This record gives C-alpha cells, structure tokens and sequence, in this order.
C-alpha cells in the first residue's frame, strides 16, 4: 500500500508539464527510496529520467513496490484539477489497479478525489551507460530556454559547440543563420570543459525539455563526442529530471 | 548534423 | 421614452458576458421597475433570470413599458466598446425600433454613442412556480466556477450530493473519477449550508461552466436544489438586483 | 560598410512588429543621415515613411549608401530573438548581400544574426508635400482604442473634424455608433482645424497602423479634403514613423 | 443520471 | 465614401 505526502504539490504539477508532452504513457516505480520514472519519448530520440526521493516527501510509505502504468495525459489533466498551493497526496493499493490523488487545500474546508485508472504496459526498457563527460555547463533554465526558443526561428537543428572560453550555439536556415555565445563569469555561467566538443540536436525536442524550466532557476548541460546530451534540472530536495537526447550523426555517403 | 539517430543506437535495451 | 444611467457600467458589461454564449436573441422587459429578463436558453435545458431595478441605476426613468426584442451578441459586442470605467446610458423611444447606449468617460473629453437595431421577438414565455428548497448552499463564486472547472477534466456530467454535514460533487469518465467535498466553516470565503433533506441531483457541467461566466459579478453564489427539479444557480448585483441560472436535471431512463 | 549601434533595441523591435503586418518586403536606404524606409503596402491603399536619424543611434557610421532589399517578415522574426533590453548592432558590408544583427545582452551573452537580402525592385512613390485643414493630436491608445472599436459596428469609418471635436462613426448590420472627442500632456487632445473636413476610411488598415501604438504616447492626425489621412507617431529622437491612407471616394 | 431533461417539463 | 482608392491615385512615382 503506498502513500506520499506532498506539501508543495506545484512541484507534482510542474513534473507532469514536464513529461506530458514528450510521453503519452510511462511506468511509475515507487519503493521505500522513493518515486522514479525512466521512459524513452515516442519519437526515440531521448530518455527521461525522474528521480523523487522519499525524503523530499512530507510523508512517504511503500509497502510493496509499485510499477504503476500511468497515462501521463490523463494524470496531468487530472493534476490540472490542483490549486498551486494544495497538499497533494498519492495513494495506491497493491491490489488495486487505481492510483488516487487527493488534494487538500491550505484552509481544510475543501479536498478533492480522484482515482485514476491505471494500465498494463509493457514498456521498452532501456539502461543508460554510466559515462564521463568532456564539458558541463550551468546556466539559468530561463536563458537556456530562450536560446532554444531564439534559435528556434533560425533553423530546425541547433549546433552546441563547447570550447575552452565558453559554449557556443547556432543554427542555420531559409532566413539565413545566427548563433548566440555564453561564457564564463568573472544568474552566472560556469563551464567545466576537459575536451572541446561540438554536437548537433534538434530544436525539437530541447523545446520540449524546456518545459520543465519552472521547476529550477538553473540546468547543467553535459556532453561528450558521439553521445547523447544530458539536460538535467534539480527538484530541490527531492530529486531531479534529466532529459538525454541523441545527437544527429553525419550520414557519410 | 544531418540525420537524427535513435537514442537505442547508444542505449541497449 | 427609456432612459438610464449606470454609473458602474462595468455592470453591464459583466452581465452580457455572462448571457452572450447561453443566450442569442433575448426580450429585455423595461419598467417603472426596473430592467428584467428571463429566456431558456437554446437547448432548453435551462432558463435565465435577469433583474436589475431601477433604484441600482443612478438615474432611472421609463415613461412606456418596454419590450426589447435584443440580439445579445450584436448588444455583447457593442457594450466591448465601452471602457470598464466609463458610465453607461440606455435610452430608448417608445416608438424607435432601436435602442441607444452611450458611453461617457470619466474624463469627458469623449462620448460613444451607439445605436442598436432591435427586432421582433415572439419568445417562448415561461413561468417559474414559486417553490420550496430542500437545500441551499452559498460559497464563494470563484471556488464553484473551479469546481466546475475541475470536474469538466473527469466527465460531463456531476452529481451534487448534499447531506447534513457538507455537499459533494462528482464525475466519472475514460480516465476515471473524482469528486469534491465541501464542508461547513465556523464573509466571501466561507461555505454555508441549509440541508432539510439530503438531496441528489445529476446536471450537465457544460451547462454549469455557462451559469460560471457570471463570477465576475459576484463574491458568491448559492446553489438551491431539491428533489426532481430545476437547480438553482443565483449570483446577487449588489443593490441593482441578480441574476438567476435554473438548470433542468438528468433523469434516469 | 555600414555600422549602427542601437542601445534602446526595443525600438528597433517595436518598429517592425510596426511594419510587418503591412509590408512583406522593403528597401532600407542607408546614408550619413540614417536609416530610412518607404513603401506601399500590399495592397497598395496606403504608403509608410519610417526615419531613424543618425543623431538618434548611439554609434552611427554609414561609409556607402545603401539599399537594402529586407523581407520584413524574416527581419521581424529574427528581431524577436532580442531581449527587450539588448544593445542591437546593424552592420553591413557594401559588398556582401547579407545584413548582421548583433544583440548585446547589458550584463556575458552575444547573439549575431546574419539575415540574407534579397533584390528587390521596388515601386517608388513620391510624396507631394502639402498643407493639412485638420491637425488632430491624441493619446496614442484612445485612438488604438476607436478604431478596435469602431471595428465591430462596421468595416469603414468616417472621420468628421468640425470646430470644436473631431468624430468618428460608422455602420452595418448591428446597428451604428460614433465616438466624439473634443479639445482641453499626452492625455490631451488638442485639435487645429482651418477646414471641417469629413472622410471615409477602411478601419482595416487603420488597425494595421496602430500596431505602431508602443512606439509614442501620442498620435497626429492629419486630413485635408480629398487626400490621403496621415497618422504619424514620433519615435523619440530617433526618428518617426508615418502611415498614409488613401480614403475611399463615392462612385 | 442518464438523460437531459428539457426545462419545459419542469415548468411551461 | 464607398470605393477604396488606391494610393497610386494620390500620389504619383
């Protein structure tokens, strides 16, 4: 039987206008560690992986470990049924095929149920090869966002390259092209790169992992040659979600 | 950068 | 020859934002009294009442009884060209097939008149019978329209569930089901009930989400049902009058 | 090779979001004395007139006059890439058919936007410098606000400038309605009429040229009989920005 | 809880 | 006050 308590329920909010867009339906683990997702997008281009440790929850309690298949549409139209400042309360029955949310509003003269419907999915799974990375930028979520927004305009792919100063992005197009440089400071930009690298990805889908921008003030960006970017952004206290996404190779011939 | 990959071509299953 | 003036004419324009997209074509009953109005609404599941006496209006004056046949989208859309701070006039003549609403700023340095076409209108007259309720629940507008709201994600219809404690509302659909509780606190925040006898009741929440588009003419509003009739949906005008929303129920078959 | 450093940037967004909407392709002429711009619209009822001064930009520098052949649309597009706070850089090379935007970020950040020119042979039309009966000033918002209004009672507005006010009306299937302002800083409306004057404009273009709201307080209107309406906004010492609309004559 | 009544039958 | 002219007509290149 399990049971999480959460008093920033936004936070719940946040996350499924994170996922929504990029997954239809997705595979909830929960356990005495907390809640975790892993789930490639529909197109197969990328991995998100969600990390919400029972810590950062007000109340936790997993009694049998739970794989529940979650429409992730039908939950965050449900979510949407949240005030920003409800008690959000997740609670499912080992036995039952229903996971249930339940909101309770600051001032208790109010509280709303709902049961939604799991389902059995048979999802691919897939295992990330812990790996080293030649370069890590941090960055405020919101520039990031723009940049990927800006560039948006230019072109379909966008162009990261990483050198020593600082990170480089660019894109190119019928109306032309443009880049936008970030470097390091002397709100901040830090870079760690250990190996200049420079990597191709499509606007598509950095726009899509943009739309978890409000759950931090910054992303880290990690890459390496011929691997796939690691965008990730802290759920303070919590955990994280880290969105990978495969770069486009050059088809040689 | 010219055709976009899969990431199964880096990740098993 | 009709004349009014309403400084507050915001009120005006809250009230036709509220009817518009229930009701096309109205008759607006001028009198000694004040303005009425009273129409099912297209699909004939529920009726309207609109009152706003003449004492609310800053100078009232309405020499002939006057029926206006008036097409509230072209009146909706005319009353959009009026700031929410300028002072409403309607003017009519006995005889002119027209009615004229003016718009005074503030300032005074500029005046919209405008003059509407009206037409002849042989609607279909109702007569409400004066009953009892069983119960009536006041709350604030703002926390019914979301429960509205809310509910419409689940499924289209909600079932209003009154007993002695509280009220409950609930739905059902392809992604599951929900329900809210209200329950009785000890001005415009709290939630009052009357409960003679439980009462049950099944309405249409597209109907509900309709009767909502009126918040913004109240702090709160009271929900008056009762066994196999009409709800009753009621938002007061402060001193001018009120506007009442009666929904037909769905039976079982 | 032509340089301009603009710190103000939002005016240079703003102005075109201004034009975008009305023209699919200008010429840009370039010169010691700054940027300039005319064209008729697409449908060619009306002209715009846009003058950026040199004394305006913060850095000017303009060694060949040039033409610059710009599809709005893909300017506009490329200008929403810059924060409303970024110091804008247009520079050009007299010989290469392509215009630069570099958006300098006031505190670490530098964005550079190559735009592609095109050869574009443009209709020139010429202005005939003329004197104006009714010279009518306003908040730019009220007037935004008439013409949105006067949209949903009809397609067309009349504007009557008498002695006292100026009025503007219109008509159609629902009815009819006017608004009325008279004379009494940027909140006033002050009115010069020599002439009454009456006209009959389409409040679709009208619309258009209000997009131009965000660049001045105020607004000017200037009518004569028989002779296209000129609604001109001031862009603050850089320059300004003039819509002329051709009415619409009875048959 | 199965059919829309019309408001008619309610009162005419 | 019914046909729209065009500029064209007002002003001359």
């Amino acid at each position: 039987m399990f049971e999480a308590r959460l008093v920033q329920g936004s936070i719940l909010k946040k996350v499924l206008e994170a996922l929504k867009d990029l997954i239809n339906e997705a595979c909830w683990d929960i356990s005495s560690s907390g809640v975790n997702l892993q789930s490639m997008d529909s197109s197969h281009v990328s991995l998100v992986q969600l990390t919400l440790r029972s810590e950062g929850f007000d109340t936790y309690r997993c009694d049998r470990n739970l794989a529940m298949g979650v429409n992730l549409t039908s939950m965050s139209k449900i979510l949407k049924c949240a005030g920003n400042e409800d008690i959000i309360t997740l609670r499912a029955e080992d036995n039952a095929d229903t996971l249930a949310l339940v909101f309770e509003a600051p001032n208790q003269e109010k509280v709303s149920d709902y049961e939604m419907k799991l389902m059995d999915l048979d999802v691919e799974q897939l295992g990330i090869p812990e790996q080293e990375y030649s370069c890590v930028v941090k960055m405020p979520s919101g520039e990031f966002a723009r940049i990927c927004r800006d560039l948006s305009h230019i072109g379909d792919a966008v162009v990261i390259s990483c050198a020593k100063d600082g990170v480089k992005f660019s894109a190119s197009g019928e109306l032309g092209n443009g880049n936008i440089k970030l470097s390091q400071t002397s709100e901040a930009v830090t870079i760690e790169m250990n190996e200049p690298v420079q990597l191709t990805f499509a606007l598509r889908y950095l726009n899509f992992f943009t739309k978890a921008t409000p759950l931090s003030s910054t992303v880290t960006l990690s890459m390496s040659a011929d691997v796939p970017l690691v965008v990730e952004y802290k759920i303070a206290d919590m955990g994280h979600l880290k969105y990978y996404l495969a770069p486009k190779i050059e088809d040689e011939e | 950068a010219n055709r976009q990959v899969s990431i199964t071509g880096f990740f098993q299953r």
